[PDB]
This record gives structure tokens, sequence and C-alpha cells, in this order.
């Protein structure tokens, strides 16, 4: 990160690797949460 | 350790936070100290060579002046004795208008001299009687020193030469120009009868060029803007109204009631026709400019522009009266076409711009008129305020000269003569009041001493030379400012004069304040709130 | 005369200043940071940015003007670049 | 000690130390705007409490933006404001001159010298300098109608040399001269419009001899009426055209349904009567300060006429002055002489906005600027730069006396005062010499900003000015000196006449102060 600040306090930025990691983790968690309710023998 | 509990009686019955001072050691010797310190505070702003002083009040406003009354007003004093001295100075300013520092110097000197008499043994009453006797003798002596009385108060050069000194004591270098300006302004408005109102001189300040670009104008200027399309008139007949320039209504609540449609279709047309008729009736008399003190309406403005009427709105409730005095008109409390007696006449009425300021000018060619205005140009508001105060002192001096025509020499000559004669008188009085009389005589050297100290010379040599030259019979010899060696100069030839009435009132008020301070014995103060 | 600390400017002890070439270098660094952030969204093969609002709303966009408008910055040079982009738009 | 004279919290300081402190503070105040002088001067950025930024090269603006609370320092802000109000240019030079005077007379004050002698010497020197300037100024009695334009153009170009628009000074000087020569005899500033529309380049700025203003709020139907006219007639009104209650004081009491219906019809009859009175006059464009209703908009659109409401008062006055009509509060006397005329009217797209243009009027007594740029502060600084040229041109129209710039006049005044000082004896000689030495701060600051060897250039300038080259100053591009009168570096004599008087008056006022007293809170 540059020594100069280009954001207000509390503002955040995520670049390539971290952004991809966060997006993939969130999507996979959402899918895994609802996988269990699929098919004739799904549960509630 | 142990404690000293209290004294029985009043010391125990006193409230918490109150103060009780009694005796010579706890009241008189502290009041003298307070008054002496107050006098020392403003001693350095006395004379032509006085230095300016910068004061910031409790609202973070900035003052730069060497006027004693303004300095004392802007300072805040917590000590009652200094408060009484301040009120004495303010009363002197109200009564005459110049001499507010002489009072402080004289009172401080008198008190600091009475202190040593009290120390060596005399009581307060013997000091008071001696001071009163000496003051009466001084008032008796004073007239004999009158010289060079005023001759003509309608001659420009003589008025300038008489007013030069009181301005030179504050603006060293610009005194000639300021005296010329103020002399013109004062001679312009001086009637046949002796009555000279101070309020009839107006001062207007415009930021811009230097002081040398100031001017005087025979009429009135307002920092306003013309409300109409017309901007200039070359021979103006003026109408003045105190009511708003609009169709009037009832004082009681009113309501337009309609039961048909013809009334609804005709109301606004009738109102517009009525307003047009009124405006044209006003315009038919020949009025070029209408001055109003209140609100103007859009329809009225439209018709005034239609009939080529200049419309000016000024609003102070006092500027309207001053304009009426200036032009010769009478304010009308109802909107009616004026009669000739109610109609004012002014030569030129126009809108101009000076140094990023839009002004409206009513101007005459007459050298007398009724009032006049002084337009000041400076590079700083503080400088303009100081010049305004100098102009005020000049006007007050002119009014005092109107009241009384007698002058006395200045620059220490009068004080030295009074001190010498009072000492000679007090030499022959047997009793214990001779010490008080001699101290009263000695207190007069404080003025030439302060002048010499401010000038930057040795005061002892100046005083000794003044005494030596006065012993030969020269009553018009005083301190010389221009020389770098302590010297003396004839004041009558140099034109350094000052009014008799101012000296009279200053001596009277200073003596009264000093004896009033001396009369107090014990003080009871409640806790501040 | 002892020219002790004398007060000239209101709130003198809590304001800062920057002069000389240091200010110019700081400006250049801020401009470089903004340009380097905006570099990767150029061309038919460029990628896009995901911006989260103050209230949690999501915007996936490739428009430089909208990105710079939705970013919140303190640097005056950064604000100048934002205004430049908006004027072009 | 038991009872104190003044209130607790009072602060007092007297004698030589406080005078020295005032002299010291004035130096900081002058250092605040030191590096903004000359063709190679930079500018400053100021951020306020609310985060709003201001980028400026104007000395008066910078000094106002600084929050100065020193009583002695406030005088240097006051004189800058006075100079800006009086002549409109020269705000930094006066502050630098005042600070130089104070710094030069500091040691004599430290030696115990009485300040009134210094004040007298300053007054004498100021009078002599002003007299010499008025003597050596250059004027042409009966030059021409066209030699009265190159003078104004040269003055404007010199005034624009140190600003952000320095590269387009030849482009902007022509427009400012035209704007001023198209302006009355009172030369009112409000009769010149300045508009700022984002986008575009600086060379896209334009001057319209006529009027132009931003689109206002519009109702349904505004898109159904034409947007270009060739020879229209323009009605300017201060009347509100919409269906409304006659008066808020009114009330209607009725008994029968027939009278109810008549009352309902009466309002429509009134509004349509006003609309037909407007229509039958022949006017094709209608402008009002008051709201124009949707009914009125559709009525006008159904007859191919243009209407605009809530037009600002200043814009309406400028339009009236350009076209030649008069504001009407009543539509019962709409004659021809109260209708304005223009040679073409349009509505156009400018940088995301919609603007109404009235152009072609030859009897115009006004004009409007359309300024382009890339940022709000860019346009604000452009406007500030234009104002400086406008005021200078107005003063030059008033009086047409000019002197050369670049330090030539200051060098000549310094030489004159130095020659005069050798005649008189005493401490007046020393004080006049100090005053004469204080005048050459301007060429030194010019060379310091440009990055030269100031000492050698000053030596060459002094050597040239004494040998006999009255108008010789520094040449920024050539690294040397050059005759600035043949290089067309000109300015009216007022700028230096007012600068000397203002700077001398502030120097005297500060020196003549003995002590300062501060009251609590
Ligand atoms: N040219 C002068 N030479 C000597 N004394 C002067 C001169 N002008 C004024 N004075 C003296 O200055 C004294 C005080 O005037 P000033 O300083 O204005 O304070 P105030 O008038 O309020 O007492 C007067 O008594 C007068 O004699
Ligand atoms: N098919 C293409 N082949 C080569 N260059 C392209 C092609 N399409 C777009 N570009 C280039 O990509 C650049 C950036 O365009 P774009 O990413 O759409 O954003 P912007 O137009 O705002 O710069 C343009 O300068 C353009 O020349
Ligand atoms: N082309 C030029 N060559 C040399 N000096 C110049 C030139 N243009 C302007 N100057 C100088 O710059 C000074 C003007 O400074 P500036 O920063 O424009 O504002 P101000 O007029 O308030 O000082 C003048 O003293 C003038 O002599
Ligand atoms: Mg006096
Ligand atoms: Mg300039």
């Amino acid at each position: 990160l540059a020594p100069v600040n280009i954001f207000k306090a509390g503002a955040d930025e995520e670049r390539a690797e971290t952004a991809r990691l966060t997006s993939f983790i969130g999507a996979i968690a959402i899918g895994d949460l609802v996988k269990s309710t699929l098919g004739p023998k799904g549960m509630d | 350790a142990l404690h000293v509990p209290k004294a029985p009686g009043f010391a125990q019955m006193l409230k918490e936070g109150a103060k009780h001072f009694s005796g010579l050691e706890e009241a008189v010797y502290r009041n003298i100290q307070a008054c002496k310190e107050l006098a020392q505070t403003t001693r350095t702003a006395y004379g032509p060579n006085g230095m300016n002083k910068m004061v910031i009040n409790h609202l973070e406003k900035l003052f730069v002046t060497n006027d004693a009354a303004t300095i004392l007003r802007e300072l805040e004093v917590q000590h009652p004795a200094a408060k009484m001295i301040v009120m004495a100075s303010h009363m002197q300013e109200q009564e005459v208008g110049d001499g507010t520092n002489f009072v402080l110097v004289f009172a401080g000197a008198l008190l600091e001299l009475a202190e040593e008499l009290l120390r060596i043994g005399l009581s307060v009453s013997e000091v008071i009687e001696g001071y009163e006797i000496a003051c009466r003798k001084a008032h008796e002596i004073l007239p004999n020193l009158v010289c060079c009385s005023a001759k003509n108060l309608r001659d420009i050069d003589e008025v300038s030469s008489l007013l030069r000194t009181s301005i030179m004591s504050k603006q060293y270098g610009n005194e000639v120009f300021l005296a010329k300006l103020i002399a013109q302004a004062c001679v312009s408005i001086f009637p046949d009868s002796g009555h000279f109102n101070v309020d009839n001189i107006r001062v207007c300040k415009i930021l811009g060029s230097g002081i040398s670009s100031s001017s005087v104008l025979h009429g009135m200027v307002f920092k306003k803007e013309t409300e109409g399309d017309v901007t200039s008139v070359k021979d103006a007949k003026i109408a003045v109204y105190s009511c708003p320039f609009d169709g009037m209504i009832t004082e009681t609540k009113g309501t337009v009631l309609i039961k048909t449609a013809e009334e609804l279709m005709n109301f606004s047309k009738g109102e517009e026709n009525l307003m047009d008729a009124q405006v044209k009736a006003i315009a038919d008399t020949g009025a070029n400019v209408v001055v109003t003190g209140g609100k103007v309406a859009d329809m009225a403005l439209h018709y005034a522009n239609k009939y080529n009427i200049m419309l000016v709105r000024l609003n102070s409730k006092w500027d309207l009266r001053r304009l009426c005095k200036t032009v010769g008109a009478t304010a009308l409390p109802r909107l009616t076409p004026p009669v000739l007696e109610e109609m004012g006449h002014c030569d030129s009425v126009y809108l101009s711009e000076v140094g990023d300021t839009q002004v409206v000018v009513f101007k005459h060619e007459k050298e007398d008129g009724a009032i006049s205005t002084i337009v000041l140009r400076g590079s700083t508001d503080n400088l303009m305020d100081d010049i305004e105060r100098a102009v005020d002192d000049g006007v007050n001096t002119f009014k005092v000269l109107t009241r009384d025509k007698r002058l006395v020499p200045g620059g220490g000559a009068t004080e030295i003569e009074l001190a010498k004669q009072i000492t000679s008188y007090g030499e022959t009085c047997p009793g214990l009041e001779q010490y008080a009389i001699k101290k009263f005589a000695e207190a007069f050297e404080a003025i030439p001493r302060a002048l010499a100290e401010n000038s930057g010379v040795k005061a002892n040599e100046v005083i000794s030379k003044l005494y030596a030259v006065h012993q030969e019979g020269n009553k018009n010899v005083g301190l010389d400012i221009e020389a770098e060696v302590p010297a003396v100069k004839d004041m009558l030839e140099a034109g350094i004069l000052d009014t008799y009435l101012g000296k009279y009132w200053a001596i009277k008020l200073a003596t009264n304040a000093a004896v009033t301070v001396l009369r107090v014995d014990q003080i009871i103060m409640a806790k501040p709130a | 005369e002892y020219g002790r600390p004398f007060l000239i400017i209101k709130d003198q002890d809590r304001k800062s200043r920057l002069m000389g070439l240091e200010a110019l270098k700081s400006h250049i660094m801020a401009a470089k940071a903004v340009a380097n952030t905006m570099r990767t969204s150029l061309g038919p093969n460029g990628l896009d940015k995901m911006m989260v609002d103050k209230d949690g709303d999501v915007t996936v966009t490739n428009d430089g003007a909208t990105i710079l408008s939705m970013m919140d910055v303190d640097h005056q040079i950064a604000k100048l670049m934002v205004e430049l982009s908006k004027s072009q738009d | 000690t038991p009872v104190i004279l003044l209130k607790e919290g009072t602060d007092s300081s007297q004698g030589i130390p406080q005078l020295v402190s005032n002299i010291s503070a004035c130096q900081v105040i002058a250092e605040a705007v030191r590096t903004t002088l000359g063709p190679r001067g930079m500018d400053k950025l100021i951020v306020d409490g609310r985060g709003k930024a201001t980028i400026s090269n104007d000395g008066a603006t910078i000094l106002k933006l600084l929050d100065v609370v020193h009583p002695a320092a406030k005088t240097l802000v006051d004189i800058a404001k006075s100079q800006d109000a009086e002549v409109g240019d020269g705000t930094t030079s006066v502050t630098l001159l005042a600070a130089e005077f104070l710094k030069q007379v500091k040691p004599y004050v430290e030696e115990g010298l009485h300040p009134q002698i210094i004040i007298r010497a300053f007054r004498t020197a100021t009078q002599l300098a002003v007299n010499k300037i008025k003597e050596i100024a250059v004027t042409v009695k009966k030059a021409d109608k066209v030699e009265q334009r190159k003078l104004l153009e040269k003055c404007a170009m010199t005034a624009l040399s140190s600003k952000l628009i320095s590269q387009q000074k030849a482009f902007f000087a022509k427009m400012v001269v035209d704007a001023v020569m198209m302006l009355d005899d009172l030369l009112q500033l409000k009769m010149i419009g300045i508009k700022k529309v984002q986008g575009g380049a600086l060379e896209d700025s334009q001057l319209v001899a006529g009027v132009a203003f931003k689109k206002t709020f519009s109702y349904a139907g505004f898109e159904m009426q034409p947007k270009k006219y060739h020879n229209p007639k323009i009605a300017l009104l201060n009347v509100e055209l919409e269906l409304k209650a006659e008066k808020d004081n009114a009330e209607i009491r009725v008994h029968t349904v027939e009278d109810y219906q008549a009352i309902v019809d009466a309002e429509w009859n009134i509004l349509y009567d006003k609309l037909e009175k407007i229509h039958h006059s022949g006017a094709k464009v209608v402008l009002s300060k008051l709201p124009i209703g949707d009914v009125a908009t559709q009525y006008f659109a159904d007859r191919d006429m243009f209407c605009a409401g809530r037009v600002p008062e200043e814009d309406l006055k400028r339009t009236m002055m350009a076209c030649g009509g008069s504001i009407q509060t009543s539509v019962n006397a709409l004659s021809a002489d109260v209708l304005g005329r223009c040679q073409v009217f349009e509505e156009t797209q400018i940088g995301g906005e919609r603007y109404n243009f009235f152009t072609g009027c030859p009897k115009a007594k006004t004009c409007t600027f359309i300024l382009r740029g890339g940022a709000e502060q860019f346009m604000e600084e452009t406007e500030r730069s234009l104002h400086d040229a406008i005021m200078i041109v107005r003063r030059a129209i008033k009086n047409d006396s000019v002197v050369a710039g670049g330090g030539a006049i200051e060098m000549e005044l310094s030489k004159y005062l130095r020659d005069y000082s050798r005649t008189i004896p005493g401490k007046q000689q020393l004080l006049i010499g100090a005053y004469a030495k204080a005048l050459e701060i301007i060429p030194r600051q010019l060379c310091d900003n440009a990055g030269f060897d100031a000492t050698n250039i000053l030596n060459k300038l002094r050597a040239r000015h004494a040998q006999g080259g009255t108008w010789y100053g520094v040449d920024i591009n050539n690294e040397d000196i050059a005759d600035n009168f043949e290089a067309f570096v000109w300015e009216p004599a007022m700028v230096r006449i007012n600068a000397l008087t203002a700077a001398s008056e502030a120097a005297c006022l500060i020196v003549s102060v003995d002590e300062t007293i501060k009251n609590p809170r």
C-alpha cells in the first residue's frame, strides 16, 4: 500500500487475490448451505 | 498549631464572601494606590507626542486610539475609586468634550500628594479645606490670564487657526488639512442665530484612497441603491412620505366578499386603475423624486417607472428627518399629492460609485444649506475611526467657541502661572492649611512634566527654565516640542491656545473627584455575582 | 525581547502545512495511485470493479466515471481526478 | 493586591519588545504570499473546516482565507482588501512593501530611536515618490480611436501574465476589451455575466454580445413548442400566469348552483383573458419572474410560442438592457414600445446543460461570458483572473496614464530617493536611505521566483539606472535585463500610486502603537 492515504477512515479496498478469495468463499458457502434441501429425500 | 478564631460581633455576623475595610491603612492608602495606578496607565497618551494604544474588548473588537475617554470606556475597572474617577472623566467629556486626560492626571497627582501630608500628620479634613480654598483661589485667578479672544466665527481662516490646536494634539502632521476641512464644514451650517447644533454634521466613511482624498459635501449621501429605472435628476422637486408606497388597508381585519362573478372579474382591474390614478395625481404636481420610509409595491414601482419618477427608499426614521431638514420638505403620513409648501427642492440627485460603494447623493450649490457631510477616505477602518474622533473633537471645540469667546495660552504656561500664583498666595496664610495649599500648587507641574516626558527630554530642566522665565513677567511662555534640547517658546505668537471654559470645568471636576475620594472612611463590599 | 511562542493563526497548534517539492511529490504519488487503480479496466479484455455503498448496496461496473464517483477520498488531487473524469463524461 | 484594578485575565505588554513582536509577525504575514509574485509564481491550496478546498493565486483571497487573529497582522489584510476594492490589482506588492519597510526600520527602533521621527521620514518619502511618479508617467493627449485599444490590450495582457490563463492571454484580452467597450458610461460590473459550464477546453470559452442563461423548471408540454426563432418579439413580465385564488384575503359566499357554475367559469375566463392579451400583442417569446403554469405552457405550445418562468432578476434586467423593453406588471397596456427585439433566439446543448441564447441585438449595452474548464476550482480561478483584467481596463478607460513594469519604476524611485537623501543631514538621511533601499524588494522577489542570481541582476539594474534607461527591468525569458517599455510591459500609474500610499499608511500605524491590552473572553 502506498504511504499516502486515498480513503476515509473505515473505507476498505481488496485487490485481485483477496477479492477472488472472498467472492469464491462466499458463493461456495451459500451453495453448501442450501445443498441439503435438494431432491425427493431432502430435509427441512 | 492553633488558630485565631474570629472577633465577636460584626466579624462573626458578616456574610460569607463579603469584605469590610476600615481605617487609614486599609482604605485610604489603598484607594490612593488604585487611583495612582489608573492615572499612570493613561499618562503616556498625553500631548502631541502621545503614543497610540491598542485595546481589544470582551467581544474581540479592535480599538486603536489615544483618546482617554475611549480607552477608559473600553477598559473594565473593578476598583470603586477608579470607577469614580472614570465617571468624573465621562462627565467632563459630556460637558465640554475635550480635557478627559487632564482630569485623570490632576486627580492622581492630588491624591498622591495628599498621601504624604496624611503620612506626616495632617488629618483628612484639613487637607480637604486646603484643597477647596486653593480651588476657589485658582478659579478667581484664571480670568486674568485670558488672551487673544475669538473675533469672527464666520471667517474660514480664523476658524481654522482657532481649531488647529485641538486636532494637532491627536493627528500630528495632518492637523492643517483636518482643520481646513472641519472649518469649512462648520462655517457652512452656522446660522445667523448663535444656535449651533453638533448633530448637524454627518460623517461617512468609504474604504479606498488615502486621508488626503477626504472631502466635504453640502448635502447628504446614503449608502443605498435607486429602486427605479431613473438614475439622475438635474433640478429635483422632492416629495417625502413616511407611510409605505402602497395602497393602504384598514387597521381592523378586512375581507373582500363577493357574491357574483362580475365583482370577481372587476376587482383587480379596479384596484390597478385606482393605483394608476393616485400615482398620476402625484406626478402631475411636478415631482421628480419620491422618497419613502417603508415598503414599495410592484404596481406602484411599475407606474412610477412609467411616468419617469425617481424612487428612493431610505429607512432609519432619523435619516428621513435629516433629509427633510436638508431639502425643506415635510413628511406626509398619508399618500396624497403634496402641496407646494410640503414640496422640497434640491439641485442635484444622482447615483454614483466610490471605491466599490454605491451611493445616492443629494447635492446643493448653496454654501450655507442646513447640514453638511464629511466623506473620509482611508486604508483602514481603525484609521477612519480615529479621524472621525478627531473631527468630533474639532466640532465640539467650535461649539464651545460659539458658547464662549475667550482663549488662554497652552503648553504648560497656564499651569505654571497658576502654580506660581497659588504658591505665593499660600505663603501668607497662617495655619495648617498652608501645606495643603502648597501641595495643590505643586500638583500643577504634572501637566508640563508629562508633556516633557512624552516629548523625550529632561522634565526638571524644562520646569526650571519655565519658572525662571515666568519670574521676569512673561506669562505666555511654554514648552517647545520641535527642539531636541529642552527649551521654551512664546505660545501667543505660535498660536497654541485652548479654551477657558474647558480649563474651568476640568479643574472643578478634578477637585470634586479628589475630595470625594478622600472623604470615604470605610468600605463594605458584597460578594460578586 | 524573547520572541516566545506568539499566536498568529487561530487553532495554530492543530493545523499542518506542506511546502516545497514535498507537496509536489505527494500530489504525484496520489495521482499515480489513482491511475494505477484505474489501469486494469481498459480494453476489451479489461475487468470490472465491485463497489459497496454506504448502506450495503452492490454495484458491479466497468465505467471509470461511475467508479470514481462512487469512491470516497480525502486527497484533494484524487478529488481533482474524479472531477476530471466527470467533466469528460 | 487585596482589590485589583482591572479584571483577572487581562494581558498587557509595553515597550520595545511588543513593537519588535509586531514587526516579527508582519514578516510571517508577508511570507505567507511571498512566492505568488511574477510570471513564474505558483499558487496555494487552502482547506477549511468543512473540507472545501480553494486553489488561488490572488493575494487578497489567500489572506482572507487565512485565519489571522494577530492585531498587528490584521492591518496587512486590511490594506490588501482596500487595494483590491480601490484598483483591483496589486494586492501582494503592497503587503511585501509594508513588511519590507517594517523590517528595514526595525534596527533603528531597537536603538531607542523615537518612532515619530521615523513616521515623519516615511511621510516625506511617500509624498516625494508619488510626486515623482506623477511627473514621469507617460500619456498621449490625442492618440486615436485605435491607439486607445492597443493600450488597453497591452494593459490586460500584462495583468494576465501571472495567472492560470497565461498561455491564452492574447485570446482573453480581446474579449475583455470588447466587453468593457460595450458597457455604458457608468461601467457597472453587474452588467457583465459570467457563466461556468463543465466540460470542454479553455479555448472553447466564448463571449456572446446579447444574453444567455440556463434553462429553468418546465412543466408538461414544454417539449411541444418550437426552439428557434429568427425575428421574434419578447415580452418581459413580473406577473404570475396560473390558475390561483384572486387574493388570500378573499372569500366567496353563494346561494345557487347556477351562480356556483358561473363562479367556477370566471377564473378560467380571467386567465384566458390575460393569455389572449399577451398573445394579441405579437410577442413570440415570453419571460417571467413568476411561475408559469401548465395550463399556460400548453396554451403557448398550442400556438407556437415560447415561455419561460422563474427567470432570475439579474438575468431579466440584463435581457431588458440588451433587447430594449421594460418589465411589465400588467398586461393591459402591452404596446410595441415595451416589447424587446432580437435578431435570433435559440436553445442549445452545452456540456450536459440546456441554455437559452438571445443574440444579434446591435444596440446592446451588455454581454455574457461562457467559460469552460475541467473543474469547479479551475473555473473559479479563471473567473478570478478575468476580474483582475476587467477592473484594470475600467481604470485605464477612466485615465490613460501608464508606466513600465518589471521593477523599472521601483528602481527609478529608489535612485531618486537615494539622490535626495544625500542633501539632508541627520537621522533623516539614514531613514530616507532605508526607505529607498526597501523599494527594491520587488525585482529581488521576481528574480528569486524565476530562479536567477538576483544580486548580479540588481547590480546591473542599479548601474544602468544611474549612468543616465528610465524604463529598464528584468527579462524573465532572457535571464537578463531589458527595456520594458519597448517590450510592452505596461500598467496604469494608479496601481503604484495607491500601493505606496496604502503601504506607507499601514507602516506608520503599526509603529505608532505603544502597548496592547487584551480583555477576558
Ligand atoms: N503644539 C503644541 N505644543 C505644546 N503643547 C501642545 C500643543 N498642542 C497641544 N498641546 C497640549 O496638549 C495638552 C493636552 O491635549 P491632549 O493630549 O489632546 O489631551 P486632552 O486635550 O484630552 O487633555 C493641552 O494642554 C495642550 O496644551
Ligand atoms: N476490438 C478492439 N481492438 C482493439 N482495441 C480496442 C477494441 N475495442 C476497444 N479498444 C480500445 O480500448 C480502449 C479503452 O476503451 P474502454 O475500455 O471501452 O473504455 P474507454 O472507452 O472509457 O477508454 C479504447 O481506447 C479502444 O481503442
Ligand atoms: N512579462 C513580465 N515581465 C516581467 N515582469 C512582469 C511581467 N508581467 C508582470 N510582471 C511583474 O509582476 C508583478 C505583478 O505581480 P502579480 O503576481 O501579477 O500580482 P500583483 O500585481 O498583485 O503583484 C508586477 O510588479 C510586474 O512588474
Ligand atoms: Mg484634547
Ligand atoms: Mg497582480
